[PDB]
């Protein structure tokens, strides 16, 4: 049952410094393995940073070394991670493993907490609807829409109709023109009942701790 | 400074392939005591998993179809009947401190053409409303990926204002969708009147188009 969450902040102001805790259950830390941190930023790229040994003895990447720290607190087996003089490199997700001490054997790789360090403020995000207008679809299966524009940072979460049916839905990765996220979300939803049943977008921007749910019609 | 680049990078297979890559470092990470090595894999919204260790020693997940081989400084992971879920982006890590890791594969499964489902949207009224009008235009569920789209606004061409964006192939059926949104503002909007969205897939000859005018209004 060794269950290991990271959790810190998502969003922090660059040249500060970013610190964050990974907790883990089931296990003790004083009595095994090492136990790591790894951020991997988009694709492509995945970077150890350095571990804590059951002992208490600690290994940094060179490369972040003079800039990382590794600490822990038996009591409550729970181990930390503390890097200073953050830049925007320094944005990717974060990753906590119980990659085995001495080497390598058998590792527990946590959920995963992204942390993105940037400037801009933590701005929410305002959605809308994406209706049809009577056509060859308001006779076969209509395809409907929801549109998120304009939130700061990731991530964000949409649903429909509050989980009820995610069976032909399409979340699009979000994107940026500006210092800004939009992502969009498609549901196909059957003709026959489009109108009459009706159908509710949902999004919740937890950086700004902002829910949303938004119904649908012609 | 010890790498693993990692090849090939991409990769294209059916049903069922000699689905066989190499991670090759610049020094032993197999015989030299504990350090071996391991790939994980993850599917596009979830930490990596275990599979091998020690360099070839299957997990308690699935083996037989994947299996892990080589030594000392050249490995190779293998998996013979490329299952269709199997979909993923694969990594391969060594031990000498400070443990590094390989580029990483990413593996799409191939599959039937399929035209895309295109629908158009005129902005919301809530939007409009704000000075801001964005027109939206979904591709829904086709394949191959490869596919050029483009607005008319009024019968001329529309280049910047406009950002696209693909969604990763799917376990259910191996298919992409793909989003474009034209935006622009609530005047320069109603300054015209029809909007179309033409888009180019090898489905089909000529364009799939999907417009309209503001005859409602």
């Amino acid at each position: 049952d060794v269950q290991l969450q990271e959790s810190g902040p998502g969003l922090v102001k660059p040249s500060q410094s970013l610190s964050l805790t990974c907790t883990v259950t089931g296990y003790s830390i004083s009595s095994d393995y090492a136990w790591n941190w790894i951020r991997q930023f988009p694709g492509n790229k995945l970077e150890w940073m350095g571990y804590i040994s059951y002992s208490g003895s600690t290994s940094y990447n060179p490369s972040l070394k003079s800039r990382i720290s590794i600490t822990r607190d038996t009591s409550k087996n729970q181990f930390f991670l503390q890097l200073s003089s953050v830049t925007t490199e320094d944005t990717a997700t974060y990753y906590c493993a119980r990659g085995y001490y001495g080497s390598s054997h058998s590792p527990v790789w946590g959920a995963g907490t992204t942390v993105t360090v940037s400037s801009a403020k933590t701005t929410p995000p305002p959605v809308y609807p994406l209706v049809p207008g009577s056509l060859a679809q308001t006779n076969s299966m209509v395809t409907l829409g929801c549109l998120v524009k304009g939130y700061f940072p990731e991530p964000v979460t949409v649903t429909w109709n509050s989980g009820s049916l995610s069976s032909g839905v399409h979340t699009f990765p979000a994107v940026l023109q500006s210092d800004l996220y939009t992502l969009s979300s498609s549901v196909t939803v059957p003709s026959s009942t489009w109108p009459s049943e009706t159908v509710t977008c949902n999004v919740a921007h937890p950086a700004s701790s902002t829910k949303v749910d938004k119904k649908i019609e012609p | 400074d010890i790498v693993l680049t990692q090849s090939p990078a991409s990769l294209a297979v059916s049903l069922g392939q000699r689905a066989t890559i190499s991670c090759r470092a610049s020094k032993s990470v197999s015989t030299s005591g504990y350090g071996y090595m391991h790939w994980n894999q993850q599917k596009p919204g979830q930490p990596p998993r275990l599979l091998i260790y020690l360099v070839s020693n299957l997990e308690s997940g699935v083996p037989a179809r994947f299996s892990g081989s080589g030594s000392g400084t050249d490995f190779t992971l293998n998996i013979h009947p490329v299952e269709e879920e199997d979909a993923a982006t694969y990594y391969c890590q060594h031990i000498r401190e400070p443990l590094t890791f390989g580029g990483g594969t990413k593996l799409e499964i191939k599959r039937a053409d399929a035209a895309p489902t295109v629908s158009i949207f005129p902005p919301s009224s809530e939007q409009l409303t704000s000075g801001g009008a964005s027109v939206v235009c979904f591709l829904n569920n086709f394949y191959p990926k490869d596919i050029n789209v483009k607005w008319k606004i009024d019968g001329s061409e529309r280049q910047n204002g406009v950002l696209n964006s693909w969604t990763d192939q799917d376990s259910k059926d191996s298919t992409y969708s793909m989003s474009s949104t034209l935006t622009l503002t609530k005047d320069e909007y109603e300054r015209h009147n029809s909007y179309t969205c033409e888009a180019t897939h090898k489905t089909s000859t000529s364009p799939i188009v999907k417009s309209f005018n503001r005859n409602e209004c």
